């Protein structure tokens, strides 16, 4: 019957993540609200994973039933169910030795064109150590679907890997890198053993 | 015309004080009564017989030698008088606050002189301010006023204007904190209600039934005489807040509005439906209305069927959006003076009988009928998010279409005449719409039963108008670039963070104020009646002068509430003026907390006014005198944060950074890096950073000081921040 | 019936969204849990007739570190603005606030001491038309965030094989997530089935009054007798239909007005699970079946 697959792992951060939104900080970090901690939006991470898919396959359907819809006629549920990629507890502790804070402030300007003055910035990133406790729940509605939409998942990792994650990664931030710490299926008859990323 | 000579006698009764203050010309040495007998007797059309005999014979010694026609309304007058009421010529009026809550913080002296406030100075009413004022009477009565039962609403308006701060009581062993308009308009309430009463007793003389023996007098008093009714509409904070879209901004300060004309309109219908002038409407503020009422049969049924028209009416356009309900308790003579201790009593069972309305608030049919859909709406409205209502093109409900035309014309016009055309859905099958001087005055003449209110006005000549007091502030419509974008043109700065700020007052125990604040001997009808008017008009039509300069626009202040959105740093600063202005009103003794918040343009509406609701409620807990400003962290005092934060701490950040070729903005920020955090060493990493600072070397060792001490690196980091915000390109 | 007890441990933020998308609600009424358990069982392949015919649960409530809320009782009082601004009592302060025995600043003390997480308002964008020769749009999603030892709770009743089937569907629920983002990131939980003692405490006392504990409403027979000096709350129950069966496009289902959790009646009441559909390919069920806490006034 219905079954769900659940992918747990970790998003090591490569360079610094700054997602947008404590106190005043110039151009902060997503976080959590109780914690304080930097964490990645699921609505994030399923944006650019659609974003990626979306190009790498050119909506289409194998996007639109992996990532959902909401379309006249075709309303398809979303199998990808990514939930919010929360500061790892591992990472937490490796932080606290060092007495290294979980972002830092990055520091630039723009030299105008017209005048070569520098004009600085400052935004927030996660600091490269970083760790975050990924969980992605799919949604077997078809046994048949579940090999092609795992391959398109890991085709949209891959491609997250060599890109980046929110922010204004062309210049350097938002680099990641996904471990898998398991692919159990939680629910349902179905069998994962075979099924993987990366 | 009996009815209406009461009226005008009861509400111009006293007027012999003023001219006998005056003492201008033809003092014949006689009582206040004979004075205003002599006074109003020089105008022909008050030379009515019932009001002249009110005027003059409203006292025992009056009455015992009055040889009037033992039906003359001057009986009920003298009635009203006693209820309400229970020397020096040249007194002030004593501020109604140096009686509120005197067990708890003493009592003062504060004092009114010739809105304005009290001083607490020693003063007196100069005999030529009062000449002055006769002047001034003289020449409205002569000319500008007239008698006639649809003339009697400008004549009570006409007192309003004029004796709102004349002292009604002069003698100097009993405080005066009643002004003559406040013990006017309840001896005028009261004597309406009586001569009801009695009218439906079929008394068909009434100095037996009242004053001869002196007997009936006292039992008078001990008979169920008045209705305390209270009406209080129910969720209006959803219905004004909870809107979506990019015209919520807009269109907010109009669902507001449109509710106090709702409000209004309601109070006016039961007032129509009672013969009853707007004198017996004794407060009108944030959706409630508390009214007093004879102890008719007829007049039980009026409220009932009234009640039950209301029920249809609200369920008809706004279902379960919108409700009122209404709460009676029948209350003697001696309730409303106090006499036996039970004054408090009375209002507490009005509101326990209100509430318990509001728990069964529909019936079975009603409940039955909201479950009895036909039609799934499969289209809402972007703002009102309803879908049984019929929906036009715009994705717009009825309502809020119409809610959107009443924007672009509260800000241009001032007069909202209830009409049988017009552009939002009122009861008794009329609409709302707000018109020009000319626009209205073609609407009253085209159809009669046709109301009219003005905003704000001075009194006008003869007119059909009620006099609404409400506070329209608003930046925006003073220069027309910014007219067109309302409250989004506050984000629009050459500096600093374009971020709104909403500001959310709430009176403290302002409830506990009048049940328990007024101590017993100085409890009564009048006495708390004038302390509503004094909070009403302070936030209808003071708030305008106070915000005045500031890009604030203000969608309610309505007796007790207060909101406001614009420019974040010009709430913040309005807030600090406004609590000062507040403190000076009520001359201490009630304190209000606020929450204040800091939102973009497009944050959600609802959510704007509901995380500041949060903030308000945060603010509410404790000792009640504080505000929430921005986080839940930042419950500050009301002095704290305007001294400690904002003028001992952030002020020599901002002058120290100004002097600068840079306005800082990297110091701070890593700055409140340092003091976010607990630990040792980022105590030192400070000291490093300022040191590094290149600032003066008093104001390193001052902040040093202040990140030490907790409550006071708490008042730091808001100063830092605030800065921030302050600097923003 | 047997009464279970199902605590909700949630590992995200939750958005529960009462009107719009912006909105962070605490809590889900039983409407809400109810349609979320019928959305489980057909995925599932389950027979709907057990929660539709048996399963009687109540509204999603607060829960904190020794300490299970549950709604205010719209009783009479007999500081008002205390047990106004009062939501959620603890159920070992429950038996006294019915009585009595409890002051304005006892009241007060009791919400402050709902440790039920906090909420907040996450702002996104679309980058949908950004692509398409157009701008981000910017929306706010309100998501609410318990604090660790806090969450949701709801007990139900049913049969042997009623329950049994609610173990299933609870424990499939867990990663569907219960919520309005739910394919976002937002909702995700983990909850344990567990028998109740201190509630089949509370459950087999007999008062004269009786208080809802889920959004119920009573059919036309029923509302004949039961809603004599009854002291309730009409809330208006909206929403979308989500399923791709009930029609190409998502439509409104029809309104439906239910009284509140807290609603206390004289004369109890069997609700029923209301059809809201509007000749959709499917019936859409708003659950209105009454939990009752009987108790002394
Ligand atoms: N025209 C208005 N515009 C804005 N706020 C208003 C207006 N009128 C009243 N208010 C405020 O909103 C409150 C009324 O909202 P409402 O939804 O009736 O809540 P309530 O006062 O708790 N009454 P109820 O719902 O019956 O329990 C008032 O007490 C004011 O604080
Ligand atoms: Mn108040
Ligand atoms: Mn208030």
């Amino acid at each position: 019957m219905y079954s769900k697959i659940r992918i747990v792992g970790k998003i090591d951060v490569l360079t610094g993540l700054h997602i947008g939104g404590i106190g005043a900080i110039a151009s902060p970090v997503v976080r959590d609200p109780y914690s304080r901690l930097p964490i990645i939006p699921g609505s994030s991470i399923k944006g650019k994973m659609r974003s990626l898919l979306a190009k790498h396959i050119g909506d289409a359907p194998e996007i639109l039933r992996l990532f959902g819809s909401s379309q006249k006629g075709a309303i398809q549920s979303s199998r990808l169910q990514i939930s919010d990629a929360f500061f790892s507890k591992a990472s937490q502790e490796e932080f606290d030795k060092k007495d290294l804070a979980y972002t830092e402030t990055k520091f630039e300007n723009t030299i105008s064109r017209l005048t070569a003055v520098a004009n600085p910035r400052q935004i927030e990133r996660v600091t490269r150590g970083a760790s975050f406790d990924f969980h992605i729940i799919y949604n077997v509605e078809n046994i048949n679907e579940v090999m092609a939409d795992f391959e398109n998942i890991k085709t949209a990792i891959h491609l997250l890997e060599n890109d980046y994650l929110g922010g204004g990664g062309t210049r350097g931030n938002g680099r990641i890198r996904f471990v898998i710490d398991s692919i159990d299926t939680v629910v349902g008859d179905f069998d994962s053993s075979n099924l993987s990323i990366k | 015309n009996k009815k209406l000579e009461l009226m005008y006698g009861s509400l111009l009764h006293d007027i012999g004080k003023i001219v006998y203050r005056s003492n201008s010309v033809d003092f014949a040495k006689g009582t206040h009564s004979k004075i205003g007998s002599q006074f109003l007797n020089k105008f022909k059309p008050f030379q009515l017989s019932g009001i002249v005999d009110s005027v003059s014979y409203h006292h025992y010694k009056e009455l015992a030698s009055s040889s009037l026609l033992d039906d003359s309304v001057a009986y009920i007058t003298y009635i009203a008088d006693n209820i309400a009421s229970g020397f020096d010529k040249r007194a002030p009026l004593a501020s109604i606050f140096n009686v509120v809550n005197s067990e708890t913080k003493g009592l003062a002296n504060y004092t009114y002189s010739f809105y304005r406030y009290p001083t607490d100075a020693k003063k007196e009413y100069t005999s030529s301010q009062y000449a002055a004022l006769v002047n001034k009477m003289t020449d409205d009565l002569s000319n500008k006023l007239k008698v006639g039962p649809d003339s009697f609403s400008s004549l009570l308006q006409w007192t309003e204007s004029l004796w709102s701060y004349i002292p009604s009581s002069t003698d100097t062993n009993q405080v005066m904190d009643v002004s003559l308009y406040d013990h006017s308009k309840i001896t005028c309430a009261i004597a309406s209600c009586i001569y009801d009463y009695l009218t439906e007793m079929n008394c068909v003389n009434y100095r037996k039934e009242l004053f001869s023996p002196y007997e009936k007098t006292k039992q008078f008093y001990q008979e169920d005489v008045f209705l305390l009714v209270s009406l209080d509409m129910s969720g209006i904070q959803d219905f004004i807040y909870n809107i979506s879209g990019s015209k919520a901004l807009k269109s907010l300060r109009s669902r507001s509005f449109y509710l106090e004309t709702m409000l209004e309109s309601l109070v006016d219908d039961l007032l129509s439906d009672l013969e009853l002038s707007r004198a017996n409407l004794l407060y009108t503020g944030g959706g409630h209305a508390y009214l007093l009422l004879p102890n008719t049969e007829r007049a039980r049924d009026v409220l009932a069927s009234f009640e039950g028209e209301m029920k249809e009416w609200f369920i008809k356009i706004f279902k379960t959006d919108l409700s009122v309900a209404i709460a009676y308790k029948a209350c003697t003579g001696e309730d409303l003076m106090n006499s036996n201790g039970t004054y408090s009593d009375l209002w507490q069972t009005v509101s326990r009988k209100l509430s318990d309305k509001k728990a069964h608030k529909y019936s079975l049919n009603e409940i039955k009928l909201f479950n009895s859909t036909i039609h799934a709406g499969t289209q809402e409205c972007k703002e009102c998010l309803r879908s049984d209502i019929d929906i036009s093109e715009d994705s717009l409900c009825k309502i809020c279409e119409g809610i959107i035309a009443i924007s672009n014309d509260l800000r241009d016009y001032s007069f909202f005449v209830v009409s049988p055309e017009g552009k939002v859905p009122l009861p008794r099958n009329r609409y709302l719409s707000v018109e020009n001087q000319d626009g209205a005055e073609r609407k009253i003449k085209m159809n009669k039963e046709t109301r009219i209110y003005s905003k704000n006005q001075p009194f006008v000549g003869k007119q059909l108008v009620t006099n609404l007091w409400m506070c329209d502030y608003d930046f925006s419509t003073l220069n027309p670039e910014t007219k067109k974008q309302g409250i989004a043109s506050y984000v629009n700065r050459e500096v600093g963070i374009p971020r709104l700020g909403v500001l959310r007052a709430d009176i403290d125990n302002l409830g506990t104020t009048f049940i328990k604040g007024i101590p017993e001997q100085y409890r009564s009808i009048s006495r708390t009646a004038t302390l509503s008017r004094q909070l009403s008009m302070f936030f209808k039509f003071e708030l305008s002068n106070i915000l005045k300069g500031a890009r604030i626009s203000v969608i309610y202040s309505g007796g007790d509430d207060l909101f406001l959105i614009g420019a974040w740093d010009d709430v913040i600063s309005k807030a600090l003026v406004l609590r000062k202005a507040f403190t000076r009103f009520s001359a201490g003794k009630l304190t209000f907390s606020a929450g204040i918040g800091m939102y973009p343009v497009k944050y959600p509406i609802s959510k704007m006014a509901s995380e500041t609701g949060v903030l308000e409620d945060l603010a509410k807990r404790g000792e009640k005198n504080q505000v929430a400003l921005w986080n839940d962290s930042k419950v500050f005092g009301w002095s704290q944060l305007e001294e400690q934060i904002l003028k001992e701490k952030m002020i020599p950040l901002q002058e120290a950074l100004t002097n600068s070729q840079e306005h800082g903005k990297s110091f701070l920020y890593k700055m409140l890096e340092l003091l976010r955090n607990e630990d040792q060493i980022n105590i030192a990493r400070l000291a490093y950073l300022l040191a590094r600072s290149s600032l003066s070397e008093e104001l390193t060792q001052s902040i040093f000081a202040w990140s030490q001490n907790k409550q006071q690196k708490v008042e730091l980091i808001t100063a830092i921040e605030y800065l921030v915000y302050q600097i923003r390109e | 019936l047997v009464v279970k007890l199902v605590k909700l441990t949630f590992k995200s933020p939750v958005h529960f969204g009462m009107k719009r998308l912006s909105d962070s609600n605490h809590t889900i009424a039983a409407d809400t849990l109810f349609s979320a358990l019928i959305i489980e069982a057909l995925q599932q392949q389950l027979e709907l007739s057990h929660l539709l015919n048996n399963l009687v649960i109540t509204d999603l409530f607060p829960y904190n570190k020794t300490s299970y809320f549950l709604p205010k009782p719209l009783i009479r009082i007999e500081g008002y603005k205390a047990f106004k601004k009062l939501t959620y009592i603890p159920v070992e302060n429950y038996s006294e606030y019915l009585r009595g025995e409890i002051d304005s600043l006892e009241a007060s003390k009791i919400a402050e001491s709902l440790n039920l997480g906090k909420a907040s308002l996450s702002t996104k964008v679309s980058l949908q038309a950004v692509d398409h020769n157009g701008e981000s749009e910017p929306y706010s999603v309100g998501n609410f965030t318990f604090y660790p030892e806090s969450g949701l709770y709801f007990l139900a009743k049913g049969n042997a094989d009623t329950i049994g089937q609610l173990e299933i569907l609870m424990h499939a629920l867990q990663y569907s997530g219960i919520g309005g983002k739910r394919s976002a990131g937002y909702g995700q939980f983990r909850c344990t089935i567990e028998d109740s003692g201190k509630f089949d405490s509370l459950l087999s006392q007999t008062g004269n009054i009786a208080i809802l504990l889920s959004s119920a409403m009573a059919s036309d027979e029923e509302l004949v007798d039961c809603l004599e000096d009854a002291r309730y709350l009409l809330k208006k129950r909206t929403g979308f239909v989500q399923s791709k069966t009930y029609a190409d496009q998502l439509v409104k289902k029809k309104d439906f007005y239910a009284f509140s959790a807290g609603s206390t009646f004289y004369q109890k009441f069997n609700g029923k699970i209301f059809d809201v559909s509007d000749n959709g390919r499917h019936s859409v069920y708003r659950y209105a079946k009454a939990f009752w806490l009987e108790g002394k006034i």
